[PDB]
């Protein structure tokens, strides 16, 4: 009942676009449960998708509206991370201290380390905030993070 | 014009009505202007193939009550409720080629439509792809649309 | 010590991309449900219309006119 009476209602309407696409009878696949909560506007980590029934792969289990109400509402209360973390992250990669790095070093951190992304997901996500090299091979990182924050209609 | 309960503004064009009422001259036999359950028999006996178990009551009785022009005309209106033109059909298939190619992957558009939303069984994915334009592994939505819309290029 | 925390942080931040990509794919998925509706349901029709012991006879008989 923190969860007001339109709240649940826009929770009805991303489910039944899913459910749309799950070659229905009125269920979504407990795979996607992850894409199901994004698209409500929340960002958990993989390992909090699995704390609460998601699973590895397609096929395994489905979920009725009742059952998925409560893993919403147990993932809401998770930790988001701050543009004031996510600079003492890059400084620490930062040789001269200028704010610069180079797409090098930047690739390999988005596919080496915590929960690593694939070449393409990298690959689109550059593409998709127009991020751009210096004649040295390099870029500034503040630029980045704002603008993965800001969103997809990142608007002004 | 009436009801047969369906229909609300039958906007069905002028020449699609004119044929009509040469095809039910033709069906009306005996000249006094209602169809007969003997009316069709003859008829139909003539052109080849001729139902004849009692679906021929079957046949008069999908109207509720005697058979002139009219009655003709509102059954058939009927059936015709609930359908798209070829330019709405055209552009729900091009909604899925990205690469504006004009044609999409025969692998893809058949999973579209046996695993995904209302999702078609077996014998209604049978009775589709027998008569469908394919080559170099591309269906071709553009010729199948004006196809299903019966538009008279060549069916002579 | 600290060296968890900075990749929780990470963690995060890869979080925040993912989220990013879903929400932009998110319009187009609307609008392809509203395309295969229309596709399923008109192809339904003309199965049916085909079935159609009247629409049968008018076939036979347009030739002849
Ligand atoms: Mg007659």
């Amino acid at each position: 009942p923190k969860l007001s009476q339109d709240e649940i209602d826009d929770l009805k309407d991303v489910f039944e676009l899913f459910a749309f696409w799950d070659g229905r009878d009125g269920a979504v696949d407990a795979f996607k449960l992850g894409d199901v909560c994004r698209c409500l506007g929340i960002n958990p980590r993989n390992e909090d998708v699995f704390a609460v029934g998601g699973t590895h792969k397609m096929g395994e289990k489905s979920l009725p509206f009742e059952e998925f109400l409560p893993a919403y509402e147990g993932l809401m209360d998770c930790e988001q991370g701050t543009f004031a973390d996510y600079m003492e992250a890059f400084k620490t990669f930062d040789r001269e201290g200028q704010g610069f790095i180079s797409g090098a070093e930047l690739r390999h951190v988005l596919t080496a380390l915590g929960e690593r992304l694939s070449d393409e997901d990298v690959d689109e996500i550059i593409k998709l905030t127009d991020l751009q090299e210096d004649l040295e091979g390099n870029v500034k990182y503040e630029d980045f993070v704002k603008k993965v924050m800001a969103g997809p209609y990142p608007d002004k | 014009a009436d009801k047969a309960a369906s229909g609300v503004l039958t906007k069905l064009p002028q020449k699609q009505i004119q044929e009509m009422k040469e095809a039910f001259s033709m069906i009306d036999v005996d000249r006094d202007g209602f169809v007969s359950k003997e009316d069709i028999k003859a008829i139909s006996e003539q052109l080849g193939r001729a139902p004849d178990d009692k679906e021929l009551t079957a046949m008069l009785k999908e109207a509720p009550g005697p058979l002139n022009f009219t009655m003709f005309l509102s059954i058939f209106s009927d059936k015709l409720s609930g359908t798209d033109s070829e330019e709405t059909i055209r552009n729900a298939f091009a909604m899925f080629d990205e690469q504006e190619t004009k044609k999409l992957n025969i692998e893809y558009i058949k999973d579209l439509l046996e695993n995904m939303g209302d999702n078609f069984n077996k014998d209604e994915m049978r009775m589709t792809f027998k008569e469908a334009p394919v080559e170099g592994g591309k269906f071709d939505y553009v010729k199948f649309t004006a196809m299903i819309k019966g538009s008279g290029e060549e069916e002579a | 010590m600290r060296d968890e925390r900075l990749s929780k942080i990470i963690s995060m931040f890869q979080a925040h991309i993912r989220g990013y990509l879903i929400r932009k794919a998110y319009k187009k998925l609307q609008d392809q449900r509203i395309g295969l509706s229309v596709i399923q349901r008109n192809i339904r029709k003309w199965l049916v219309l085909r079935n159609w012991q009247w629409w049968k006879l008018y076939s036979k008989v347009k030739p002849l006119l």
